[PDB]
């Protein structure tokens, strides 16, 4: 009864993620050991013709971005723990969010470690210039 | 191919929406292509769904500089007898909103104490999973009737947790400077553990300089076993499946070879403590 959702390569970060105290530094010291980053993420089919904003509600990667579903890239939602928000809200479930296609190989690393520019809803280091 | 753990054990026919998902395969079949997925503009995204995920199948193999390992060696667990600490769990399938999938029930220890728990699961929501209760129903068969009533006596995991690490700080806090609970068939143990451990690296307790066994969520503090009041968490424990020694058959006849004043099995609590017994005679004799 039921239907899988993830895939035998994932089992060991999850389960490591999923028991830490502290799961983000738990997932970064992973990737430091040489651990392979979370796979089996959602990743879109886009025209690549889009505004290149970081967290949108429909895939809006450009020429340099990799569009994927905001849930698939949340390292609490992947582990399904409680997120860092109080309110145990996500900034991720519910959107898209824009990936540059040289980190499209970790996206749950890349927003983990990453912030988005309030003033104009890029990724700062990869397309803000406020 | 895939893997039981993480598996959504609802009744929904249809799958998630791309930005839902957590994963590629829990994506519904309409918005897959090409071995990726698209958006679909008038497809919304649903709101109101509960879905129960399974903790079943936990792989604790990681190897990370600073973290402990878990699973230790015979060698390693013969050297720590001290902090030997039988464990078993009796479970409850889920039912109704959700099939696939057992919830702890009855948690059992080789120091004799038996702790009921409400049948509680992690359930997906649109925003976050949900640590909720979850309707439950227990096991068909006559060894398991006991937990029948067990059904409506059962404590919050706020409250059994609390209890855990209240009983393993009386026992081992002039035993031994960790736990190391002795298991058989670690599968559903190890799915237990996830509603009462948590892992990290080595700390130092708070008040001295033993080593954490402990955690607090409401203070975000580490203690010892001497100074775990109020505490609610396991802290990096240790641990081991006997039935990987190489034992043919179930857990009684392995433990009635060498022990004759232990029974009663399929009680959690008795099952811990035929663990214990038969890990104390395979290794030491
Ligand atoms: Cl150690
Ligand atoms: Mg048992
Ligand atoms: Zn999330
Ligand atoms: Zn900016
Ligand atoms: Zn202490
Ligand atoms: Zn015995």
């Amino acid at each position: 009864a039921g239907n899988a959702t993830e895939v035998p390569a994932n089992s060991t970060v999850l389960s490591f993620c999923a028991f830490a105290v502290d799961a983000a530094k738990a997932y970064k010291d992973y990737l430091a050991s040489g651990g392979q980053p979370i796979t089996n993420c959602v990743k879109m089919l886009c025209t690549h013709t889009g505004t290149g904003q970081a967290i949108t509600v429909t895939p809006e990667a450009n020429m340099d971005q990799e569009s994927f579903g905001g849930a698939s890239c949340c390292l609490y939602c992947r582990c399904h723990i409680d997120h860092p928000n109080p309110k145990g809200f996500c900034d991720l479930k519910g959107k898209y969010v824009q990936i540059p296609t040289t980190c499209a190989n970790d996206p749950v690393g890349f927003t983990l470690k990453n912030t988005v520019c309030t003033v104009c809803g890029m990724w700062k280091g990869y397309g803000c210039s406020c | 191919n895939v893997t039981g753990l993480f598996k959504d054990c609802s009744k929904v026919i249809t799958g998630l929406h791309p930005t839902q998902a957590p994963t590629h395969l829990s994506v519904d079949t309409k918005f897959k292509t090409e071995g990726l997925c698209v958006d679909i503009p008038g497809i919304p995204k649903d709101m109101t769904y509960r879905r129960l995920i399974s903790m079943m199948g936990f792989k604790m193999n990681y190897q990370v500089n600073g973290y402990p390992n878990m699973f230790i060696t015979r060698e390693e667990a013969i050297r720590h007898v001290r902090a030997w600490i039988g464990f078993d769990v009796e479970g409850c399938h889920a039912t109704r909103e959700a099939v696939g999938t057992n919830l702890p029930l009855q948690l059992g220890f080789s120091t004799g104490v038996n702790l009921v728990a409400v049948p509680t699961g992690y359930v997906d929501t649109p925003n976050n999973t949900d640590f909720s209760r979850v309707s439950a129903k227990p096991p068909p068969g006559d060894q398991f009737k006991h937990l029948i009533p067990l059904m409506y006596k059962g404590l919050p995991w706020n409250v059994v947790r609390i209890k855990i690490v209240q009983m393993l700080s009386d026992t081992l806090k002039n035993l031994s400077d960790r736990v190391v609970f002795v298991l058989w068939a670690h599968g559903f143990q190890l799915t237990s553990m996830k509603y009462f451990v948590k892992i990290g690296p080595e700390r130092t307790c708070c008040l001295c300089d033993r080593r954490a066994t402990c955690f607090s969520t409401a203070s975000d503090t580490y203690a010892c076993w001497h100074h775990s009041i109020g505490f609610d968490y396991v802290y990096n424990p240790f641990m081991i499946d006997v039935q990987q020694w190489g034992f043919t058959g179930n857990l009684q006849s392995n433990h009635d070879l060498y022990c004759q004043v232990h029974g009663n099995a399929h009680v959690a609590s008795c099952d811990a403590i035929m663990t214990r017994c038969l890990a104390v005679h395979e290794c030491f004799v």
